[PDB]
């Protein structure tokens, strides 16, 4: 693979106590603690950077203002495909000796500051190479140093033009170099369109390589691929994770509407996934009767529709964001029918768990059965295959999965019955809800009162509800 | 017109010109062209044992951000290849900084002038005055030390050499590796004329087998 | 109370400590005192064998803007004052960079080892294990030249000495020459029964000298 990032070792920086966060030359940094992507910014510039090296460091430059402890940002980069990767051979030019033959694919790029009393200014002493254990003399011939020959810091912070010229810019006069974009909210002064562009020309187009992007709206993440997107921490004591964002093929065609549906929930401490928008209307009319506030205390409704969570498990899992699942078990048939169905429902959370997919089983329907009968059967089918996967069901609640006892609607009837029937005036309100799930839902919705929400949000059934709000 | 074919130039490149230098002139102009039509950061290696011609080549030149190289052979590998990848290859017993003295050791065997240089910090040459130790060191230093042979193929996409019938078949050797095992462009010019100093250690009869035998390396003719 | 005697310090300190270490921690109380009354450039050198002595010595000091040397007596000498200063005492034929290894040459006449060390650039020891030649040399090259004696005045004002009974004759010349010709104070702590490196070379007969004889170094008891 071609040279890439790896791992910036951060140490008693402004706010950055000890944190080692992998990265991979397309970097998106977003979350809570606005301060603390501006100094990961400010600590890549200081790293790489000599217009900013040149200020040194201050007092408040440290932890805590503790001048006793030593900077040491430590920048980890993988160097391979030597032949055809025109920025290895940018870096690898540059640097004279201090390679050590037994590891040419590693490389560090460390910065000791220790400050001192006698004159207030706590000198940068880059100390870069391939090995922690023995550094070499740096050259350092006067302010220009060795590194400044490779990696060149184009800094952008608020004007479209700016983001089309840069690139005619950098491929007619920066080709020598390596350019790293330290992109800030580019958000300041572009519309949602604009920001749709932008990302389309960070995220696809080659110009924009090895940049790190902050972000605080979800619109300038619709293109994500292959990145590594790191998340700050709501806490005070920063902490970042980092996770590779790329789609397989399979989930190439649908890749518009996954990233779109993801980046919003990216932002959001705590998401909750679901299939249907009918879902989204009942869980959004209980939230607003009994928590308006979850959006503010950390919350989303993240609609998946098909496809699979193992992308968005995935992906929220390795950045630290609470992980809520709320499905249902649907019974999909394949190829020919009567005989012939997929566990999707079961199929779906046995793969977030790993494990291996359930065969296609078997269900005895007769073809004079039909209708009513034959759901009856289904749900009958269901209730058994729940029931006897009852370690399954305990993992799952165990690991903050929720699988219906059928569907999602029984379990709102269990919830609340008699209001069901008084909004509905049915025999069988389910039956009649999933005639036209979005208008009958609508019309539940309307017809839908404070106390009922409330017994459906204390429901155990509707668990999920209760996990987004928290204490 | 001859101006046109320096101009058009196109890989390796090999003029037979004549005496009365001549050859700086061309020299300066390929420098020159290579530096101004390139735009990447690949850099140019330069070398010449007269220190004058350096002194002059360095003068009438500007200053380069990218690193250019100017100077001699010996102390062109001394100075980037033996000082900097020593430890590496060899392990951080073998010293790194150092001085060179020809008349030192006059050893006979290639054994014992191993053993003294390991000990004694001693650097020399064989008591046979052809051929040069340096570049035997350096083959030997490139092709066990993969980061060595990378450095010089990132940082140089063409060494001009100058010259080149001064050279033995240690240089010879080492430039022919650099060309072929590294797939770096070469400049090379020399004067069939110019075999004076064949008594110093110079053997020019491989340069004129390039000349004849070798297909890849171009003959031009300068008036 | 001995901790007032410690505070007051005054010139020349001479402290008869124990062993089991114990001299470490009115060393390092001592090099903090030093450095926290004074307010001018003067630096301060403190030399120690011990390496992972000056490994712990470094690590509890915190960092210093003035220049102040924590290393070995050999390493002290070869790095300050022989390294920078070699060329301007003896002319620019001196080679400046150099490894030392004691067993290399292994003489027995100064005049033999002189020849070796300018010709053959190998620095070595006497054959007689006694007295180190580095300590000679670095007298030398104090004696003519005014350029190596005006920065050690200027540099050090107070230099710290460790472990004096394993100093042989030559670097007690070295710290006679610099307090006595250079008016540098010297700070020297010395364990009478630690005298157990005689075979290494070392002759505490001079420091015992130094204890009876001479006046100016005060002698304090330290329980």
């Amino acid at each position: 693979g071609p040279m890439k990032f790896s791992n910036i070792t951060i140490k008693n920086f402004r706010n950055f106590e000890k944190v080692n966060i992998n990265l991979d030359n397309k970097n998106v940094i977003f979350g809570m603690n606005d301060i603390g992507k501006t100094n990961f910014l400010y600590a890549l510039r200081f790293l790489l950077d000599k217009e900013i090296r040149k200020f040194g460091f201050n007092k408040s430059d440290y932890h805590k203002h503790d001048t006793s402890k030593k900077i040491e940002i430590i920048l980890t980069l993988d160097l391979s495909n030597y032949e055809k990767d025109e920025d290895t051979k940018k870096l690898i030019s540059v640097v004279k000796g201090a390679r050590t033959s037994a590891n040419a694919d590693v490389f560090y790029i460390a910065l000791e500051s220790k400050y001192d009393d006698k004159e207030l200014y706590g000198n940068i002493i880059l100390k870069w190479g391939s090995e922690l254990d023995n550094l070499i003399d740096i050259p350092g011939r006067g302010n220009i140093n060795a590194l400044d020959n490779v990696f060149k810091v184009i800094y952008i912070n608020p004007k479209m033009l700016s983001y089309s010229i840069y690139n005619y810019l950098a491929k007619k006069k920066y080709e020598d170099k390596i350019v790293i974009y330290l992109i800030e909210e580019p958000e300041i002064s572009l519309h949602r369109s604009m920001q749709i562009a932008l990302s389309k020309q960070l995220f696809e187009q080659s110009t924009y390589k090895y940049f790190f992007l902050s972000t605080h709206s979800p619109e300038l993440l619709y293109e994500m691929d292959n990145t590594r997107l790191i998340r700050v921490h709501s806490t005070e004591k920063v902490v970042c994770s980092s996770h590779m964002y790329n789609v397989e093929e399979a989930y190439g065609s649908v890749k518009k509407k996954l990233n779109k549906a993801l980046s919003s929930a990216l932002f959001a401490e705590r998401v909750l996934l679901i299939e249907g928008p009918s879902e989204k209307i009942l869980f959004e009319k209980v939230l607003d009767e009994v928590e308006p506030e979850y959006e503010l205390n950390g919350g989303f409704l993240l609609e998946v529709g098909g496809t699979y969570f193992n992308h968005y498990v995935c992906t929220l899992n390795d950045l630290g964001i609470t992980h809520i699942i709320k499905t249902d078990n649907d019974l999909k048939s394949k190829k020919g029918k009567k005989g012939v169905y997929e566990l999707l429902g079961l199929n779906r959370c046995l793969n977030l768990l790993g494990r291996e997919n359930l065969d296609e089983i078997t269900i005895d329907i007769p073809e004079d059965i039909k209708g009513k009968k034959k759901k009856e059967r289904l749900n009958e089918r269901k209730k058994e295959i729940f029931k006897q996967y009852k370690n399954e069901v305990g993992e799952f609640l165990g690991e903050r999965i929720y699988l219906s006892e059928i569907d999602l609607e029984n379990d709102l009837y269990s919830a609340i019955g008699e209001s069901m029937k008084r909004i509905f005036e049915n025999e069988d309100p389910v039956h009649y809800l999933q005639k036209s799930k979005l208008f009958n839902m609508v019309e539940l919705v309307n017809n839908l009162s404070t106390k009922d929400c409330f017994d459906v949000f204390e429901h155990e059934k509707f668990a999920c509800l209760k996990e987004l709000v928290g204490s | 017109m001859s101006r046109e074919q320096i101009i058009k130039d196109g890989g390796n490149i090999l003029v037979t010109a004549g005496a009365g230098s001549g050859k700086t002139t061309i020299l300066v102009s390929k420098i020159e062209a290579d530096l101004k039509e390139n735009k990447t950061h690949y850099s140019i290696a330069a070398v010449t044992f007269t220190n004058k011609a350096a002194k002059e080549i360095e003068g009438r030149l500007g200053y380069s951000s990218r690193g250019n190289f100017i100077g001699t052979n010996d102390g062109f590998v001394e100075s980037e290849i033996i000082r900097p990848f020593i430890k590496d290859a060899f392990g951080n017993d073998y010293p790194d900084n150092f001085t060179a003295e020809y008349f030192d050791n006059q050893f006979a065997s290639y054994d014992k002038g191993l053993q003294v240089l390991k000990y004694q910090n001693i650097l020399g040459t064989y008591s046979n005055p052809k051929k040069n130790f340096k570049f035997q060191l350096a083959l030997d230093i490139l092709k066990k030390s993969l980061v060595a042979r990378q450095y010089i193929f990132s940082k140089y996409f063409k060494i001009f050499i100058d010259e080149y019938q001064d050279s033995d078949k240690d240089m010879h050797n080492l430039f022919m590796y650099l060309k072929d095992q590294l797939k770096i462009k070469l400049f090379i010019v020399g004067d069939p004329k110019q075999s004076i100093y064949i008594w110093r250690g110079a053997e020019p009869e491989n340069f004129n087998g390039l000349i004849e035998n070798s297909t890849d390396f171009n003959k031009y003719h300068l008036t």
